[PDB]
């Protein structure tokens, strides 16, 4: 598995145009672009409201936040048995692939993933908040 | 995609919006300010005169209404100036918005003075 | 501007904490010099807007006399609103033979050069 | 020498009612919206 | 990102409108700023304290200045029975000529407000007679306010910042504050009373011009150094003394008489002088207890380590508590707030019953306003005491430093504590509501002779022990053949007996079954508020629903919809739920106070004694009846001077009701609504040229609770203030 | 960013991972439990703090914990 590239010249699903699409965040900060390949022409549900027809082959939608792409991914993955991937696009043109960032979906173990944010103790083995007073910021005892 | 409506995508609407003075893209911010002020002060002078607290006293209703309209135009120019000081740190610049706010002050006071001279 | 004062017609006086401020100081000084000359020698819309717009779209003695005339115009307004007389009459009552504020202000002012030295 | 004059509410009440709230809200608004370097 | 707030870059990197509110809200929480150490903490707290002092003295100088310029003090002192005390003049250009004529009452030029703060009575008792005196006092306190603001700025400066050892020195601070701040201040106030306030009541002016050439007593200091101290009690003020004049006066400066001056119906100045002198000596003596740099003195850590009882019934006792009170500011703040709140309740309860100032208790609106003002202040301060105690448990409490002591054993039997508080709250609620509903059913069915009217025999026994011969118990001060009666009879009991057997004052009011039921409702409110606050303090470290509640802090929204859902689980939210019970409880105590005093002041205490035993009698004869002239403040026939209180009454109902919106409706509805607003603004032509700098979002959950409780509380306060002031002033 | 922590009581049931609406968590190799799996939170910058993971976790007490922290544009779930 290698990291795929975004094709901006990918045909979009058939959709008449909602009022719940992109805003100035897509022009100033970022927007996300979801890509999948379908087996047949079939109606799905747009996460911003409404119905849309996916094409037969490569499809392409663009959303504002990340949870919209996760909701469409969960729909296309549990209802249609499809394998989508969605990227992060900046107004510079910088394209950031993710999900599945390893190429294998995160709901199953893959050798090579480094464990992050793992406290190697119980939650009852944390210190008291007196022990973390007067650091450079507000801290929770589970941060250390 | 974006929803299609006659209201957002009509050619007469596009020409009217391109002809209104906030859109011409090549006229001066001072000129945009004085035209917008001459419109808005002239319309704002009305309801203060007709419904203000001195509306039933002769010869002073129009004076008090135009004076309150000039005060509100001054408040609006202060609002434009602090909006520019917050937002920008040709119309969408610090110097351009300060020019636009000064033009709105001048045009609004001129519009109130022309709505009185009536 | 005082013995021992340090810096943050300039003299290093900035207790409250620029070029627009210098130009504003110069024009308040010029209009105050003209107003002080008019008050001492005492006893239209679109053209003014055009002159002001042309002035907006565009050497120590000037701001020295300007600061002295700004303090002078504050003097005219203050000892006219308090005494109820003109400058010649207040000068004549001053010669040939708000008080708490004036005394309190002076002492407080002195406490002030002292305090800076302390800190 | 204590009594403020008979015209004093006519200036001081609209001053702290309108002018100082306008200056204070404008100054605090510009201080809120200021960018850090 | 943005500069505001400078104390938190985590908030300064917020792109939303949440940044402004959370910068406003986390500004004075110095323990959670960026780069905060402990010395810096104590120093900024010290500067803020100076700021508080400067604001208080500027407030007092402003009260003095506005009275001295716009009031009728010099005209009030000639006849303080029939003349109303002016607060300040009105300049409102929104007025009309009927309003100018209505608020122009007399004797004034233009529109005025009539004060209900008691300052004319207090200033007249302490010796003010002229307006100039008030001008001198206002200038003096404004100069004092400037000095304290300057002293805060000065003690922020790096040549003047104190070290941590200066702030953590408890023996020196208790010796200097007991001996100097309490004792010498009370001694100097005794000096003011003897030198000024008593001769001003004798009709002799003792100002700064002649306070060195006027004798306080015709034999000055010769009894004081001979020891013949009873020579200052000889010839007191006669019972026909006109206050402020020389008719019927005496020579004494330190009596001990009890009861009240006959004309003013207030405490004697000589008794108050003796009182401040005795407590001055007691506080100066108590201010030599602790060990400073002189060898002698007590050591507080040694006292705490010693007071541990045998048999382990308190475990380690008070071991290790000095390093937990000394190091924690929230423990000290909770102790200070508990003490000051109980003392504010004490101030209100003792000032209605024992009025100190001349011609107080004849100004009934002043009586009601001052009582209600210090009772609501006391309730808020008690809730803050329990709040900062919960903050102490979350932030400052180290369990290993407290292994076995009293503070750990409270956490050990917290379930027994909350269980027995739950029991007393449920018991008082069931039986108080059941007795009121029972008596309401009896009053509805035409049978008042069936209603349960328990007589308050315990408090009547206590009033008989105090010397009240109404209830016929006749013991200890009510029986003439008692040791306490016979020993106190020569000196202070003959005034106390007359004042307690007078039924025309608030000194130990006659009580009955309505008073029984309301004191039980008061106990219900106190126990219940204590239940919520103690539960929030002791479940602050964690509960079985959330064992790691200390890891989220004091004020977090929730822990999500999992585990059945956890809404309002935090100790801040327990405080938040207890502010409602505080407002309820003080509303009960002040409804009761106000209605029993209105029936005393009108003359028919039988009305309270009959209608107080049933809640329809409450709603009909207090709330419906006393708001007849309030809501007629303006009408389609005209207006009068009560129109400001009618408008403020509706204003409080409106703010209360607006608070219910934040209280009931929660966040995600408003977040969806604001997202549609964001769409509409960004799509609207010729208005999308204007764009926000801060992204608009709905208010957070905690902020919503705070804003709703704030509107709720302000509307509660303004509604009852308008009703109380307007009913008492319109009918008296 | 919100502080998401994984504790060693994890039994690698993957319930938290399939409950997160943002793809923040993932399963890594481990040896501490019979499933030879442990959760991990490598992308907490996209975490909004909904606590579906905590609702989905079966262990008593929780093996995944979400400490609400400083807000950004991604953690507030804003589309604007
Ligand atoms: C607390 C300070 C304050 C003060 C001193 C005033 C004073 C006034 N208001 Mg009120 N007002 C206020 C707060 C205040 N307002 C607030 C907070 C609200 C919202 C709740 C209102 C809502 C309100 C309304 C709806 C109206 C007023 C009106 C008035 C005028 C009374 C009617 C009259 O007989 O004048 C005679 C009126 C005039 C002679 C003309 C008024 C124009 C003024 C003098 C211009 C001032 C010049 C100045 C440069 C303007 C900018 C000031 C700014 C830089 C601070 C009077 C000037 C009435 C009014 O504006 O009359 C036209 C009116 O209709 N007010
Ligand atoms: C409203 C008119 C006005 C304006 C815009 C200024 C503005 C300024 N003054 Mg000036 N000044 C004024 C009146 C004014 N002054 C008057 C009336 C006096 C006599 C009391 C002075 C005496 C004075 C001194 C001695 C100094 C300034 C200085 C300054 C500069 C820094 C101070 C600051 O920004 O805070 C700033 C350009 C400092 C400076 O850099 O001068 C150029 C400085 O050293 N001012
Ligand atoms: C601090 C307590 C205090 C309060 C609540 C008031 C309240 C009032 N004053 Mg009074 N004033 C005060 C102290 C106070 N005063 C003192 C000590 C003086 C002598 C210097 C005055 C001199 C004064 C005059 C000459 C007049 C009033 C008037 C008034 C009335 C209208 C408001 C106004 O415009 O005043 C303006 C306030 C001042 C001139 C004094 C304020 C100066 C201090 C140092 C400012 C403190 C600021 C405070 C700490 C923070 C506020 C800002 C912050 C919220 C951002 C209002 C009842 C007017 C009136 O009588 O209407 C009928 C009026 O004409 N006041
Ligand atoms: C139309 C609405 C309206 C408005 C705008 C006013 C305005 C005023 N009334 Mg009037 N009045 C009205 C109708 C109105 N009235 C009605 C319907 C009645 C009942 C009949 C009255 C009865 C009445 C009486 C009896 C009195 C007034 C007075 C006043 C003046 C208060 C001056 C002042 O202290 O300003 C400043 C305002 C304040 C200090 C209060 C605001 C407190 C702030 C908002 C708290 C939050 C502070 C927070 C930190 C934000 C700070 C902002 C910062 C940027 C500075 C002001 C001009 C008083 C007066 O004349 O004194 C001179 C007075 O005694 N009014
Ligand atoms: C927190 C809000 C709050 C507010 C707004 C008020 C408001 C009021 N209080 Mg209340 N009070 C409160 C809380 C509050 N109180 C609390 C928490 C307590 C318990 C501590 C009290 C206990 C209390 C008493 C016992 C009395 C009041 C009174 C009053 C009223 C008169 C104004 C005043 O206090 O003068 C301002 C006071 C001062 C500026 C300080 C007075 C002088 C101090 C005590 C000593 C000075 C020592 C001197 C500097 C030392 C010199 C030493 C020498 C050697 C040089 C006013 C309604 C009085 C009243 O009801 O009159 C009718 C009254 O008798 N209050
Ligand atoms: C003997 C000299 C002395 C004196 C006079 C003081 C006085 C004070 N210090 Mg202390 N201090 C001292 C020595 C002294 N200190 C020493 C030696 C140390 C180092 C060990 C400290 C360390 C220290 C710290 C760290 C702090 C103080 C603070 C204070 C202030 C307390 C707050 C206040 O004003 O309430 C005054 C209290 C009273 C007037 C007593 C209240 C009595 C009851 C509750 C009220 C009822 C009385 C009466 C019935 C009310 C009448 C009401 C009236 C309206 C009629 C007060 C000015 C605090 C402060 O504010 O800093 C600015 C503070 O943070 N001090
Ligand atoms: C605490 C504040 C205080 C202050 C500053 C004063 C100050 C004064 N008193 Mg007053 N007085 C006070 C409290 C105070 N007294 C109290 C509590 C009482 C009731 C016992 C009196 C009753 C009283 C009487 C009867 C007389 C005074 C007199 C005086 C004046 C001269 C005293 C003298 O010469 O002592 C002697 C000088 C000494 C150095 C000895 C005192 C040392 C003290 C006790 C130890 C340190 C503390 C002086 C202005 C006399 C006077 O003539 O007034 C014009 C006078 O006849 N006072
Ligand atoms: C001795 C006095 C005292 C001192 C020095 C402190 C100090 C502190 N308190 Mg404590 N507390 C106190 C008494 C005190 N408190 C009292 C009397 C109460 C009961 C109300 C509390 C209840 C309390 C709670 C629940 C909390 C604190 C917190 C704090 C800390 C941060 C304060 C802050 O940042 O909020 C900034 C203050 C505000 C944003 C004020 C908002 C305005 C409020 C809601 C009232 C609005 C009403 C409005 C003014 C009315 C306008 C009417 C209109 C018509 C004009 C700070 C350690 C906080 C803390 O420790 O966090 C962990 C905290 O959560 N306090
Ligand atoms: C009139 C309004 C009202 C009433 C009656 C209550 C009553 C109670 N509150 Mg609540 N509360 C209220 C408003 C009210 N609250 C509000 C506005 C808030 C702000 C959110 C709160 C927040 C709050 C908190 C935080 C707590 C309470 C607690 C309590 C209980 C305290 C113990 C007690 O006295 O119970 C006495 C019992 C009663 C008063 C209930 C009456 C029982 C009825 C009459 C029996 C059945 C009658 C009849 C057969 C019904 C048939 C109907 C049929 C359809 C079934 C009590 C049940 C405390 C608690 O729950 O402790 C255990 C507690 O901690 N309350
Ligand atoms: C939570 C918390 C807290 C807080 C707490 C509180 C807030 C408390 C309160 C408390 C209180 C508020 C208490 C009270 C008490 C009271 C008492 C204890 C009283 C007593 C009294 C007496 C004993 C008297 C007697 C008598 C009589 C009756 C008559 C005759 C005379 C005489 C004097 C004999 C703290 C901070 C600690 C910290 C921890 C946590
Ligand atoms: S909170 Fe929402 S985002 Fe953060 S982990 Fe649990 S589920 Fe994934």
């Amino acid at each position: 598995w290698t990291v795929p590239t975004l094709n901006p010249d990918t045909p979009s699903p058939i959709f008449g145009g909602s009022t719940g699409g992109l805003l100035r965040k897509a022009q100033t900060e970022e927007f996300y672009v979801i890509t999948w390949e379908a087996k047949k022409e079939q109606i799905f549900e747009m996460p911003t409201g409404g119905a849309a027809i996916m094409r037969q082959g490569p499809n392409l939608l663009k959303f504002g936040k990340k949870e919209q792409c996760l909701a469409l991914t969960t729909q296309l993955r549990n209802k249609f048995k499809l394998t989508p991937c969605f990227y992060r696009v900046f107004p510079d043109g910088k394209v950031q692939y993710l999900h599945p960032a390893d190429g294998v979906y995160p709901e199953k173990v893959n050798a090579g993933r480094v464990g992050a944010n793992q406290n190697m103790r119980r939650i009852g083995q944390n210190v008291n908040p007196i022990k973390v007073k007067f650091s450079g910021r507000m801290m929770s005892p589970a941060e250390i | 995609g974006m929803l299609e409506t006659p209201v957002t995508s009509a050619p007469i609407v596009a020409t009217y919006l391109s002809n209104l003075p906030a859109y011409r893209t090549g006229v001066a911010p001072v000129l945009r300010g004085v035209e917008i002020g001459l419109a808005h002060g002239f319309l704002l002078a009305g309801p203060f005169i007709k419904l203000g607290p001195l509306r039933n006293v002769p010869e002073t209703a129009e004076i008090a209404g135009s004076l309150s309209a000039a005060g509100l135009v001054l408040i609006l120019a202060l609002c434009l100036s602090i909006y520019g000081s917050a937002q920008f740190q040709p119309l969408f610049s610090a110097d351009g918005w300060s020019e636009f706010a000064a033009g709105f002050l001048v045009g609004g006071e001129a519009g109130v003075a022309w709505a009185y001279v009536c | 501007w005082y013995p021992g004062a340090t810096a943050p017609g300039d003299y290093g006086f900035d207790p409250l904490r620029l070029k627009w401020f210098r130009e504003a100081e110069l024009t308040n000084g010029r209009w105050a010099m003209a107003a002080v000359v008019g008050i001492l020698f005492t006893d239209e819309v679109a053209v003014f807007a055009v002159l002001e717009g042309k002035r907006y779209e565009i050497k120590l003695k000037e701001l020295k006399n300007g600061r002295l005339a700004m303090l002078a115009f504050l003097g005219f307004c203050s000892q006219a609103a308090v005494y109820g007389k003109g400058p010649i009459e207040t000068l004549q009552l001053h010669l040939a033979d708000v008080g708490p504020e004036t005394a309190v202000t002076v002492a407080v002012l002195c406490v002030l050069p002292m305090i800076i030295e302390a800190t | 020498p204590f009594v403020p004059p008979s015209w004093a509410p006519s200036v001081f009440v609209p001053l702290t009612g309108l002018v100082l709230p306008a200056i204070a809200m404008a100054t605090l608004f510009v201080y809120i919206e200021k960018e850090a370097p | 990102h943005k500069l505001f707030p400078k104390f938190s870059q985590g908030l300064a990197q917020d792109p939303t409108t949440r940044r402004i509110w959370y910068g406003l809200a986390m500004a004075h929480d110095f323990e959670s700023h960026d780069g905060m150490t402990e010395e810096n903490l104590y120093q900024k707290i010290f500067a803020s304290h100076f700021g508080q002092l400067s604001i208080i003295f500027l407030w007092t100088s402003g009260n003095l200045f506005h009275v001295a310029w716009q009031g009728n003090f010099e005209q009030w002192v000639t006849d303080p029975v029939h003349i109303r005390p002016i607060a300040h003049a009105i300049w409102d250009p929104h007025f009309g000529q009927p309003a100018v004529e209505a608020f122009t009452r007399g004797g004034a030029s233009g529109p005025v407000n009539i004060s209900t703060s008691g300052v004319y009575q207090w200033w007249y008792t302490i010796g003010m007679r002229t307006n100039q005196d008030l001008y001198v006092g206002s200038v003096f306190l404004a100069l004092v306010s400037a000095i304290f603001l300057f002293a805060g700025w000065l003690h922020l400066q790096p040549n003047f910042q104190p070290s941590l050892s200066w702030f953590k020195d408890a023996e020196s601070r208790l010796n200097h504050h007991l001996s100097g701040l309490f004792g010498v201040s009370s001694l100097a106030w005794t000096g003011h009373l003897v030198h000024v306030a008593i001769p001003e009541s004798r009709g002799q002016h003792v100002g700064w011009d002649n306070f060195l050439s006027v004798l306080p007593h015709p034999q000055g200091l010769t009894p004081f150094f001979t020891g013949n101290w009873a020579a200052y009690a000889q010839s007191p003020d006669t019972a026909s003394h006109v206050f402020g004049t020389a008719q019927g006066s005496g020579q004494a400066i330190l009596t001990f008489l009890g009861g009240f001056h006959p004309q003013t119906q207030s405490l004697w100045l000589t008794d108050m002088a003796h009182h401040h002198l005795a407590i001055a000596v007691i506080f100066i003596v108590a201010g030599h207890m602790y060990r400073t740099n002189f060898g002698i003195g007590h050591r507080m850590q040694a006292i705490l380590e010693a007071h541990t009882p045998p048999s382990g019934s308190l475990g380690a006792g008070h071991k290790g508590l000095f390093d937990t009170v000394n190091n924690s500011l929230h423990f000290q703040l909770g102790l200070a707030l508990a003490s000051v709140g109980t003392i504010t309740s004490l101030v209100a309860q003792h000032m209605y019953s024992l009025p100190p100032y001349a011609f107080q208790a004849i100004d009934f609106t002043t009586q009601a306003a001052l009582y209600t003002h210090h009772q609501y202040i006391a309730g808020f301060i008690m809730c803050g005491a329990f709040a900062h105690g919960a903050i102490f448990f979350i932030r400052d409490y180290d369990p290993e430093q407290n292994k076995g002591n009293v503070l750990a054993r409270m956490l050990d039997h917290k379930e027994a504590l909350i269980s027995h508080l739950s029991w007393v709250s449920l018991f008082l609620g069931f039986h108080t509501l059941g007795l009121y509903v029972h008596n309401d059913v009896m009053q509805a069915f035409g049978t008042p002779e069936k209603q349960i009217l328990i007589e308050p025999v315990f408090a009547q026994w206590i009033q008989a022990a105090h010397g009240k011969a109404l209830y016929g118990f006749d013991f200890l001060l009510s029986s003439k053949t008692s040791a306490a009666f016979a020993n106190g009879q020569s000196l202070w009991l003959p005034g106390w007996l007359d004042a307690i057997n007078n039924n025309q004052n608030s000194l130990f009011l006659t009580i009955g079954p309505g008073d029984f039921l309301v004191h039980h409702a008061i106990a219900l409110g106190l126990h219940t508020t204590t239940l919520i606050l103690v539960k929030g303090a002791l479940d602050a470290r964690g509960s079985k629903l959330m064992p790691d509640k200390k890891d989220f802090g004091y004020s977090f929204p929730c822990d999500g919809p999992g585990r059945g859902g956890t809404c309002d689980i935090s100790a801040y939210d327990a405080f938040y739920l207890a502010v409602f019970w505080m407002l309820n409880t003080i509303g009960w105590v002040t409804f009761y106070w106000h209605w029993k005093h209105l029936t005393l002041w009108q003359g028919n205490v039988a009305q309270f004694d009959e209608s107080s035993t049933y809640l329809m009698g409450w709603l009909r004869d207090y709330l419906w009846l006393n708001s007849s002239q309030l809501i007629n403040g303006y009408n389609p026939f005209g207006m009068n001077s009560l129109s400001v209180w009618a408008w403020t009454f509706l204003f409080g109902h409106l703010i209360y009701a607006t608070g219910f919106m934040f209280l009931i409706s929660w966040r995600g509805y408003w977040q969806e609504l604001i997202e549609t607003l964001v769409w509409a603004h960004e799509k609207t032509p010729l208005a999308n040229l204007v764009y926000w700098k801060d992204k608009p979002v709905a208010l957070s959950i905690v902020q919503a609770r705070l804003v709703g409780l704030a509107h709720f509380s302000v509307g509660y306060i303004f509604t009852y203030a308008a009703f109380l002031i307007a009913s008492t002033s319109g009918r008296f | 960013a919100h502080i998401v922590k994984i504790y060693d009581t994890c039994i690698g049931c993957t319930q938290c991972v399939r409950a997160c609406p943002l793809d923040v968590l993932e399963m890594v190799p481990w040896d501490g439990c019979k499933a030879s799996q442990m959760a991990s939170a490598p992308r907490t910058e996209d975490c909004v703090g909904c606590k579906r993971c905590e609702t989905a976790c079966p262990t008593d007490f929780l093996s995944v914990r979400v400490y609400l922290g400083s807000e950004s544009t991604r953690s507030m779930g804003l589309s604007y």
